[PDB]
C-alpha cells in the first residue's frame, strides 16, 4: 500500500509517511545467471550506476535540509515560522479534512523557496541563543 | 498569527519525471532456451506477483504522445539489437562482382525472377587460397553491374555483417520496471482517449509483458482493449499525424514460405562461416498471407462506424492503398519465422463506404529500418515456415489537400518504430515521489 | 580488534559498538588509478561495490531514524518484549551467550520487532505534536 | 559568498558555518542539458565523474558519522566534555577567537587533531552507558 | 512487558555467509621493478605493509572449500587480465597461409628427429603490393599436414590468433584478494582442516596471504605447503567422479630446461606490426626434460600413501599408474616457464603397486589456454636457453572408478580445471559480511 | 577552565588533487561535442581579503589534467573514421613542374587502390607535400609513416577550432585564483580570489611562439622553474600582442575517391593557378621592440651589463625546430630564424606545409588531414614565447637564448599558473566556555 493514500486528506494521509519514507534506500537493497553478461554492456552498466548514486545524492539532499531546519530524526517536525495567510488564505479544517496533500502542494508550489528560507533562518538563531545561554 | 509551519516527510505526493527503467522477464525465457536478444537482455525476473495498488479518488493526466517510455523503449531496442550482432562475422569478403542466371527450373509464373543462382570466388580459410562457390539470391538484394555480372546491394553504401545463426529475435514479451523513487502509474480507462484526465489509477511496479513486435502498417500481436474500437491521433484533424487504430477483435493472418529450403555452409576464414542459401527442394511457389475475408469487411465497418464521429455521419469514407518509398514504408514489413516478409496490403484497403490473399516478397539483405549505413544479412532457414498471427491494430494516415469535405481518404502509412510501442505504452506514466512537504498546525517548539 | 569481541558474552561486547561502527566509512578509505580506468568492467565493478556499500549503510541509519534512535549506538524503547522470542532471563542472555548465538536465536522475530519499533515511534511523535498545541 | 569568512575573525565566521556545509553537497543543481547521451559514449569520462561524485558522498557521511559518534549530531557549534588541554595551543581564550581566522587555526593545532578525535570517542560511549542505566530507575 | 524492552544497538559483532566483489592488491615494491608483469600493472591497491590478524576466542566457524565464492571470483579474474593483457597486440591472421617445409635435420639428436620443421612462405611487408619470402621453425604440434610438404597452422580452421605482447610477462606474481568495507574474511587456522565443516581457530584478517596465480595440471607447483602432514582433500573420497586433492608437508624439487640456443628475427608483415619468428638453433637439438629426485619422489609418494589408506583400508592395495586419454593440456604436466610452454610426460612418476628419474618434455608455440576454446595465442620464442626449477606442493589425482572391487584402488593424474589450483589456496577463507543492527533485551525504558 | 568545541562547516582548506571537469551552430566541433555542460554565465568571484596563499606553476596538476583530457578527446574524435591502410602502396611520382614560382616541394602520384568490389582496382592520382613521401631505393615512393603507424584519416566535418573552455571544481573542492600583479609563477601571493571555474582557456596548439594568449597585465614577465639551470625553458609572456598574417596563396581542389564499401578518402585535386609558397608576416617593427622590452627584462637576472644574444633553433624534427602551427585546417612549419638574429649591446617567414601528422601527443600513430579546398588566410595574436639558454658556456659577457618548447604541457601553464585546486575540510575544533 505505497501510494495507498494520494486519495485521502492531507489528515488521514499522515498515517502513511513511513511507508513512504522506506521507499528509498529499502527499495535500493532489494534489488539484489547473467548479471554478468550485462557488465558488458559499458553504456548500460554507466547509465546504472548514475541512476543509483543520483538516487542517494536526492535522499541526501533531502536529509541535510531536515537537518538544517532543525527537523533531524523527525517525520513530523513543529517549527518556529508563522504561517503566512498569503501563502494560503485557508483555515485548518478546511485543508486538514478536505485537501489531498498532491492538491496542497499544486496551490502553495510558489512559496517553497520563500518557506524553506525562513526555517533556515529560524534555525540558525536558535542553536546560537542555545549555546551562549549554556555558557552561563 | 497562531498557526504554524510544520515539516512533513514521507508525504505520498508525486511530479513528473524523465528517468531510465530497467527491463525484466518471466525468468523462463532464460531459464529454457536463452540464445535471443531479449532472454539475454533482461536478466532480472519480474517479481511472481507484481500487485497493483488501487488508488481511491485520484485523477491524474496522462498524454501517450509526449510519453518517456516509448522513447527509452525505441533507443533501448536499438542498442539491443545492434549489440547482438557485434561479435559475428562480417561479410565484406561477398562484395564481389557475380555471376548469375535466372534458375528457371520448377517456376511458377508468378516467380519468374525472383530468384538468382549466382557463383562467385571467395577465400577459403588460408589467406593464399580462394574456392568456387555458389549460392541463390533474392533478386531485391542483387544488383546489376553495367547481363551476368551482379553485385550485392549493399557494396556501395554500407558495411554487411552476417545475423548470429544461433540467435532468435522472437519478441518474448518484457516489462519495464521502476528504480526506487519512482512509480508507474496507470490508466485503466477502458475508452482512454490517449489524452487526458483518467479517473481510475493505479500504481505498479513493472508493466503489463510487451512483446516488441516489430511490423509496419498492420500492429500485430498487442492488447485489444476491452469493449469498443478506438481510434486516437495527436489530433486527429491533421492530416499529417498518424491515427493509431485499436481492434477491439483480433483479425488472424495466415503466412507462409511453401518453398522447401536447404542450406550450406562455406567456409571463409579460421573460425568464421558464411551461411548460403542452397538448391530448393521441390517446386517454386510465391510467398503468401492469408486473411479471412468474413472478418475483415466487417473490421473495416466498425473501424469506420468509429471514424465517422470525427468526419461526419453523411461523409464519404475511402480506404486506399500505400503511396509511393521503400518496401519498409510502402509494404507489411514483416518479421516472422526468422525471416523477412514484405507483403502487399492493397487487397486489404480497396472500398468506399458510403479469402484474401496477399503476395509476399522475401529479403535477406536488410537495412533495418532504425537507420541506414549498416546492413544486415539474414541467414536462410530450412525447410518452410508458417506463422498465424493476431492483428491489434492499424496505422492510417489521411490525404491532405482533398478537394472538398465529402471524402475522406485513409491510407496505411506510417512505419516509423515508436508507433508500434505508442500503442501499447499509451497508459502508462512515470512520475517521480517527493516526500518532503509543509502545511500549517497549531504546534509550537 | 574489529571483530574481537565475537566471542565475548553480549554484555562484554557492548563495549566496542564504536569499533564496529567506525568499520563502514573508515574502511572505504582504501602510473596505478590511471592505470585500472582501462579496465571498463573493473571500473564498472569496483563502483558498485562502493555504492553499495554507501546504500546499505544508508538503509540501516534510516532505520534508526524512523526508530527514534538517530545518534545513539544504543536506544531505549517502548516497545516490551513478548517472552515468545526468547524464553530466557537476563542472567541467561546478557551473560552465558555471545552476539552471535543471540541473533540465531531470534532470527525469526526480526522482522516483528522492526515492525512494533516503526509503530511505537509513530504513535510517539503523534503525540507529541498535539502536546505542543496546548 | 562560499569562502567569503576565510579573511574574517574565527568568531565572526561561526555565522556563514551552514553556507559552507550546504555547499559541500551541492545536490543536483547542475543541470543536464538534452548532448549528455552523447557523454556517456565516452567511457572514461563516465567513470571519472562517477568516481568523483561517489567520493564526494563518503567524505560527506564519514565526517557526518564522526558528529554522530561523538554526540554531536545536527549540531554545527556543538561542546562536549573534553577539557582543553593547554599544550594544544597556549594561548587564552581571548586570543583564540579573535586576532586570527580559521585559516592559521588549523596550523596551530596540527597533529593534535587525532588525539583530540580519539577522546571525543570513547567519552560518548560512556555517556551513553550512564544514561542506559538511569533509563532503568 | 515484565520489566523487558526491546533495546536496539548498532555496532553489533555478528556476520553472515556473502558472496561479494573483491579487488587486488599488492606488495608495491617487486611491483614497481616489474613494468610489465601482467598482474603487477593491474593489481594497484598496496598492502598494509603490516598486515593485522585478530584471533576470535571462542568462535566456531563453518568452512566449505567446495561452495567458496572466492574460487569463482579469482577464476573470472585472471581470465579477464589474460584477455585483456593480449587484446592490444597484433593478430597473425596474415600467417594462416600455405607453408612449404621438410624437417630440420642438422645436429638432431634421435629423440628429436622430426620434431622440428623448417617451413618458409610468402607473408606480406609494409606496402600492400609487396610480398616477401620469409622462413621460421616451428614445433611439429603446431603445424598440420594438408592433405606431401605442405602444411598450415593448427589454429587455421577454428580461430584467429593473436601474438603475445613481446614485453609483457606472465611470471606469477603474489596477489593478495581483500575484502571491502562491510565485510571480512575469516582465515582457518586449524591444523589439518580438510575443507569441510567446523574450524576453532578462526581469525579475521583483511586480506588473504599472497597467492601466485601459478598454472599448471597434474602437479601443483609453488603453493603452500602443509604443516605437520600430507592431507588428502577432496568433496567426497568415495565418489570416483570427483578429483582428489592432495597437499605435501614437504616439498619434491623439479628442475627443468629447455637446452637448445634459440635465436630470434623480427619480421615486418605490416605498418608497425611485427611477428617473431623462430630462427635457426645455435649448436645442437636436444630434448627439453624434467628431472625429479627419484628417492625424494619415492619417499613422498610413501607419505601420500600412508594416509590416503585412511580412506580405503589398511588391507587394500593401493596402485599408481600414469594419466590417461585426452588432450595434451589434460594428459601431461602442462606448465608455463620463461613464456613458454611445456608439456612433460609425468608417466615416469606413477608406476607402482603398494602392500634421479627424467621425464621427457614437449614444446607448443600455439597455446590454446584453458581460459576458453576458440582463441588462441602464439608464444613468442625465447633466445638462450632456459632453466626452471620449482617446488611440487601438491598432487591432482582422481580414482578409477570404472570397474573395481576391494582388492584395489588405482590413482592416477588427473585435473585440467583450473579452479581447482585456487581451491588449493582459498580453502581456508571465508567471505562473511557485517550486519550491525540487532535487539536484545533488558530493564531500561524511555 | 575550557571546553572542546567541535565545528561543522569551517572554511578552511588544504591542498588537493581532484578531478576537473571541461563545461565549455558548430555541430561538428570538438571542443563544443564532448564539453557540453554550460554553467552559470556570470562567474561569481569571491574576494578573500586577510588571505595568503602559495602557488607553484610547475608542480600544478590542473595542467596534467589538461594534457590528458585533451589527448583523449583527440583520440576520441578520429576514433570513428575510416582507415586510410589501402593507400600505402608503391607510388608513382613525377614532379609537379607547371606554374612553379620558383619547386620540387609537391609530387604527383599515381597508385592502384582498390574500389568497392573486393576483385576490381582503380587508377587513381593525386597531389602530395614532399615532407610525407619518401624515396624507394627515383620514381618510386612510399607514404612517410608506412613502416610506423597505421594512418587514418581526419574526419572531414570535425572542426578543432580552440573554443574557450573552462575547467570547473566539483562540489568539495574550490580554485583559487591569484591576481597580483607581477606573480611570476611560485610564492605567495596576496589576491588569492576564489572561483568556480577557471576564465576560459583556449586550446591553442603552437611550439616556441604561443598564439591567443593573456597578456601579462601591464609589463613582460619571464617565468622560470630555477632561471639557472640551462636544462629548463623560459616561459615569457608579453603586455602587448605581435600580430601576425600568415597564408596558403594555392588554390586547392578536392577529390573524393571511393576507397571502400561506405568509405571515402580524400585526395588533393590540382592547384588552379600558379603555385606559390605559403608564408607569415611578422610586423617588423612590433618585433623589434618587443624584443627590445623582452631583453630589458631578461637581463636584469643575468647582470645589468651584459649582452644578450638571440639565435634561431637547433636540431630535432620539424616540429620542434620550427613553429608549428595549426590554422584554416592545416600544419603549418614557419623557419622562425628571421625572428632571431641579432645581439643586443612586415617579416616574412617562409612555412612548410604536412598533411601526415604525428601529432605529438604521442608516437606510433598518424593523422591524415584532408586538403581545404580554396585558399587559406589566418590572423594571429602572438601572446609569448619559449626560449632556452644555450648553455655550456662560460663566457659570462653575453648569454644566448633560442626558441625551444615541443613540451605541449608548456601551452598550458602559461595560462593555469594562477590557479590552484584546494578541497574544504569542514571540521575544526577549538576552545568554548561551556559544556553541554
Ligand atoms: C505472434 O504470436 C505467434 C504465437 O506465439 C507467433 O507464432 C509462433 O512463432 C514461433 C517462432 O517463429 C514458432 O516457433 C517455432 O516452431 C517451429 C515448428 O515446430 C513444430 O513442431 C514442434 C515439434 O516438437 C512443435 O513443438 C511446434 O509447436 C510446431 O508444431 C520449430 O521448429 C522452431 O524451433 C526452432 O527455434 C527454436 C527457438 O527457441 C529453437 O529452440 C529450436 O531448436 C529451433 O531452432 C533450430 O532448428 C531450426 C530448424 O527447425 C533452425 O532453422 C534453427 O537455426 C536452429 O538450428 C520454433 O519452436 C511457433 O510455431 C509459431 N506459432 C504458430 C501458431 O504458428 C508469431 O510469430 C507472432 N507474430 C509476430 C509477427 O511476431
Ligand atoms: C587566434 O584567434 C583568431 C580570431 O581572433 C583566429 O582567426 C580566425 O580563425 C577562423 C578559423 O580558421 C576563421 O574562420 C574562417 O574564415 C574563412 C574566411 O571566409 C571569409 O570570406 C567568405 C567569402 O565567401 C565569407 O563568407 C566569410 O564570412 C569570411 O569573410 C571562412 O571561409 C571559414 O569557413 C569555412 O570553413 C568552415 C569550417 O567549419 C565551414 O563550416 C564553412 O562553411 C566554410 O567552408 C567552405 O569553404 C572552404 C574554403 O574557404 C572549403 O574548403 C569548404 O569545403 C567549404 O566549401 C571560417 O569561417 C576566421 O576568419 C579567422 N579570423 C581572422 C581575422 O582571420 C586564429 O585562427 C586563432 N589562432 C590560432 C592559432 O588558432
Ligand atoms: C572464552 O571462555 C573463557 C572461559 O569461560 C573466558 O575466560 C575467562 O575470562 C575472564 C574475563 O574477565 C577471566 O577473568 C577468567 O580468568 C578467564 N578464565 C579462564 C579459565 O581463562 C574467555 O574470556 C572467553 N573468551 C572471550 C572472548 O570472552
Ligand atoms: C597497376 O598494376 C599494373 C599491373 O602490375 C602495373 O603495370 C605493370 O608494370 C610493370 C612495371 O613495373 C610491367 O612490367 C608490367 O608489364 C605492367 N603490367 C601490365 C598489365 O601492364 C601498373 O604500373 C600499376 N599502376 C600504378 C599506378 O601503380
Ligand atoms: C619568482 O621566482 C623566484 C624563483 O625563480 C622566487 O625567488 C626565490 O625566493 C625564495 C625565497 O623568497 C628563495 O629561497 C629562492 O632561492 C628564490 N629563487 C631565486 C631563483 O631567486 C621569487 O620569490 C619569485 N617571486 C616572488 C615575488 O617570490
Ligand atoms: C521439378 O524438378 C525435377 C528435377 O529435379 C524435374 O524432373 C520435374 O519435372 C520438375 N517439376 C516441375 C513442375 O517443373
Ligand atoms: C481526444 O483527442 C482529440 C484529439 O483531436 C481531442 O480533441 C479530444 O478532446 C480528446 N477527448 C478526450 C475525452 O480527452
Ligand atoms: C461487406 O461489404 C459490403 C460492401 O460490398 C458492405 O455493404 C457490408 O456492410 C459489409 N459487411 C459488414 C459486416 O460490414
Ligand atoms: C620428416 O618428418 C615427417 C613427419 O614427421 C616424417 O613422416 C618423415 O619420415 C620425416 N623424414 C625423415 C625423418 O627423414
Ligand atoms: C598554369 O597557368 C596556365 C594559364 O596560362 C593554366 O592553363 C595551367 O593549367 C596552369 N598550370 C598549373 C595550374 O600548374
Ligand atoms: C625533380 O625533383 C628532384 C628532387 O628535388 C630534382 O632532383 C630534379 O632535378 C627535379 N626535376 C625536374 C625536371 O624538376
Amino acid at each position: 500500500g505505497f501510494l495507498g493514500a494520494a486519495g485521502s486528506t492531507m489528515g488521514a494521509a499522515s498515517m502513511t509517511l513511513t511507508v513512504q519514507a522506506r521507499n528509498l534506500l529499502s527499495g535500493i537493497v532489494q534489488q539484489q545467471e547473467c548479471q554478468q553478461h550485462l557488465l558488458k554492456l559499458t553504456v548500460w552498466g554507466i547509465k546504472q550506476l548514475q541512476a543509483r548514486v543520483l538516487a542517494v545524492e536526492r535522499y541526501l539532499r533531502d536529509q541535510q535540509l531536515l537537518g538544517i531546519w532543525g527537523c533531524s530524526g523527525k517525520l513530523i517536525c513543529c517549527t518556529n515560522v508563522p504561517w503566512n495567510s498569503t501563502w494560503s488564505n485557508r483555515n485548518l479544517s478546511e485543508i486538514w479534512d478536505n485537501m489531498t496533500w498532491l492538491q496542497w502542494d499544486k496551490e502553495i508550489s510558489n512559496y517553497t523557496q520563500i518557506i524553506y528560507g525562513l526555517l533556515e533562518e529560524s534555525q540558525n538563531q536558535q542553536e546560537k541563543n542555545e549555546q551562549d545561554l549554556l555558557a552561563l | 498569527e497562531n498557526l504554524w509551519v510544520t515539516v512533513y516527510y514521507g508525504v505520498p505526493v508525486w511530479k513528473d519525471a524523465e528517468t531510465t527503467l530497467f527491463c525484466a522477464s518471466d525468468a523462463k525465457a532464460y531459464e529454457t532456451k536463452k540464445h535471443n536478444v531479449w532472454a539475454t537482455h533482461c536478466c532480472v525476473p519480474t517479481d511472481p506477483n507484481p500487485q497493483e495498488i488501487h488508488l481511491e479518488n485520484v485523477t491524474e493526466e496522462f498524454n501517450m504522445w509526449k510519453n518517456n517510455m516509448v522513447e527509452q523503449m525505441h533507443t533501448d531496442i536499438i542498442s539491443l539489437w545492434d549489440q547482438s550482432l557485434k561479435p559475428c562475422v562480417k561479410l565484406t569478403p561477398l562484395c564481389v562482382t557475380l555471376q548469375c542466371t535466372n534458375v528457371t527450373n520448377n517456376i511458377t509464373d508468378d516467380m519468374r525472377g525472383e530468384l538468382k543462382n549466382c557463383s562467385f570466388n571467395m577465400t577459403t580459410e588460408l589467406r593464399d587460397k580462394k574456392q568456387k562457390v555458389y549460392s541463390l539470391f533474392y533478386r531485391l538484394d542483387v544488383v546489376q553491374i553495367n547481363n551476368k555480372e551482379y553485385r550485392l546491394i549493399n557494396c556501395n553504401t554500407s558495411a554487411i555483417t552476417q545475423a548470429c545463426p544461433k540467435v532468435s529475435f522472437e519478441p518474448i514479451p518484457i516489462h519495464y520496471c521502476a528504480p526506487a523513487g519512482f512509480a508507474i502509474l496507470k490508466c485503466k480507462d477502458k475508452k482512454f482517449n490517449g489524452t487526458g484526465p483518467c479517473t481510475n489509477v493505479s500504481t505498479v511496479q513493472c508493466t503489463h509483458g510487451i512483446k516488441p513486435v516489430v511490423s509496419t502498417q498492420l500492429l500485430l500481436n498487442g492488447s485489444l482493449a476491452e469493449e469498443e474500437v478506438i481510434i486516437r491521433s495527436e489530433n486527429i484533424t491533421n492530416n499529417a499525424k498518424n491515427i493509431l487504430v485499436q481492434l477491439n477483435e483480433s483479425v488472424q493472418i495466415n503466412c507462409t514460405r511453401p518453398n522447401n529450403n536447404t542450406r550450406k555452409s562455406i567456409r571463409i576464414g579460421p573460425g568464421q562461416w558464411f551461411y548460403a542459401t542452397g538448391d530448393i527442394i521441390g517446386d517454386i511457389r510465391q510467398a503468401h498471407c492469408n486473411v479471412s475475408k468474413a472478418t475483415w469487411n466487417e473490421t473495416l465497418g466498425k473501424v469506420v462506424k468509429q471514424l465517422r464521429k470525427h468526419f461526419g455521419n453523411n461523409t464519404i469514407i475511402r480506404f486506399a492503398n500505400s503511396s509511393g518509398g521503400d518496401l519498409e514504408v510502402t509494404t507489411h514489413s514483416f518479421n516472422c519465422g526468422g525471416e523477412f516478409f514484405y507483403c502487399n496490403t492493397s487487397g486489404l484497403f480497396n472500398s468506399t463506404w458510403i479469402s484474401i490473399t496477399l503476395p509476399c516478397r522475401i529479403k535477406q539483405i536488410i537495412n533495418m529500418w532504425q537507420r541506414i549505413g549498416q546492413a544486415m544479412y539474414a541467414p536462410p532457414i530450412q525447410g518452410v515456415i508458417r506463422c498465424v498471427s493476431n492483428i491489434t491494430g492499424l496505422i492510417l494516415t489521411r490525404d491532405g489537400g482533398s478537394t472538398n469535405s465529402t471524402t475522406e481518404t485513409f491510407r496505411p502509412g506510417g512505419g516509423d518504430m515508436r508507433d508500434n510501442w505508442r500503442s501499447e505504452l499509451y497508459k502508462y506514466k512515470v512520475v517521480k515521489i517527493e516526500p518532503l512537504g509543509v502545511a500549517p498546525t497549531r504546534c509550537k517548539r
